[PDB]
């Protein structure tokens, strides 16, 4: 059904409260778009090379729950290394 | 004249 | 629980570099006024400490380090850094071999580089004789070479005490709301 999307935001909200498991730097940017299909529409977390991300669980093998350290962002889907991997991927063969 | 300030400036947080 | 993310501290640490080279009095009474300052400004939300271990060495033959400081000792110290900002009170790093950002710059420490900033190298020299003067004047000058924008997070270029203390203050406040939303709950 679409209660998953429930179960993922409901997920979310309980991660608020959860503290940091650990801190990344980004080495890569990732512009959300609709067709990455994350788990609750519009709550991808968009951010650019050098950004810094706080991280508190993995959702699943494509997505993490964390933030971006910023005023004003809050908790939402981080695109895992194997979904940026795939999206890389599927974006080069694409383009040949 | 402003080196002059600067260096009274850097005197005083010194001495703190 | 080519990589795109970099594992670093979740506070990250700040430290000081300039005007001139740590160990000598302009450079180290300097900062320690500022170190004074934050200790009390951040007092219950601030961690302070030394770090003596040349963590500039921080990333079939063993790599070793050819100075005092070995690359097991380095690897300890940046795990205690790690582990001192685990639960995200602001971390400062007193750290005595770094001079200039470009030493950090390839370890996973992702610090907070702040630049206490002499703009005029006459002044810089004055200082230092109201007191191994050309080592002082050259470590000033390739700090003001650096491109400060992708360099430096926070540049002190203020000559009162009191003024560069507050700009310092207002960068590691607003650093702190950034890494704690309300919805989350010379030394
Ligand atoms: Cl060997």
């Amino acid at each position: 059904r679409r209660e998953a999307e429930r179960q993922a935001q409901a997920q979310l909200e309980k991660a608020k409260t959860k503290p940091v498991a650990f801190a990344v730097r980004t080495n890569v940017r990732y512009s959300a778009a609709q067709e990455d299909d994350v788990p609750v529409p519009g709550m991808a977390i968009s951010f650019e090379a050098k950004d810094f991300l706080h991280v508190k669980e993995k959702f699943n093998n494509d997505w993490w729950i964390g933030r971006l350290v910023k005023e004003g962002c809050e908790i939402g889907f981080i695109p895992s290394p194997v979904k940026l991997e795939n999206m890389r991927l599927q974006h080069e063969q694409r383009a040949k | 004249q402003q080196l002059e300030e600067d260096l009274k400036g850097y005197l005083d947080w010194i001495t703190q | 629980f080519t990589p795109p993310y970099d594992v670093v501290p979740s506070m990250r640490p700040v430290v000081l570099v300039g005007p001139s080279l740590k160990g000598y009095e302009v450079t180290d009474m300097m900062q320690k006024a500022l170190f004074d300052f934050l200790k009390h400004r951040f007092e219950g939300r601030i961690s302070i400490t030394r770090v003596t271990a040349d963590i500039s060495l921080a990333k079939a033959i063993i790599e070793r380090s050819n100075t005092r400081s070995s690359l097991a000792e380095v690897q300890s110290e940046i795990e205690r850094i790690f582990e001192l900002a685990r639960t995200l009170q602001l971390v400062v790093l007193d750290a005595d071999t770094i001079n200039h950002p470009a030493q950090l710059s390839k370890t996973s420490l992702a610090p907070i580089i702040v630049y206490v900033k002499i703009s005029s190298p006459k002044v810089l020299q004055r200082l230092i004789k109201s007191r191994h003067l050309n080592v002082q004047m050259v470590a000033a000058d390739k700090l003001a070479q650096c491109p400060p924008q992708e360099s430096f997070d926070v540049i002190l270029d203020e000559n009162q005490l009191e003024d560069a203390c507050e700009h310092l203050a207002d960068y590691l406040e607003a650093y702190w709301k950034a890494t704690h939303p309300p919805s989350s709950n010379r030394t």
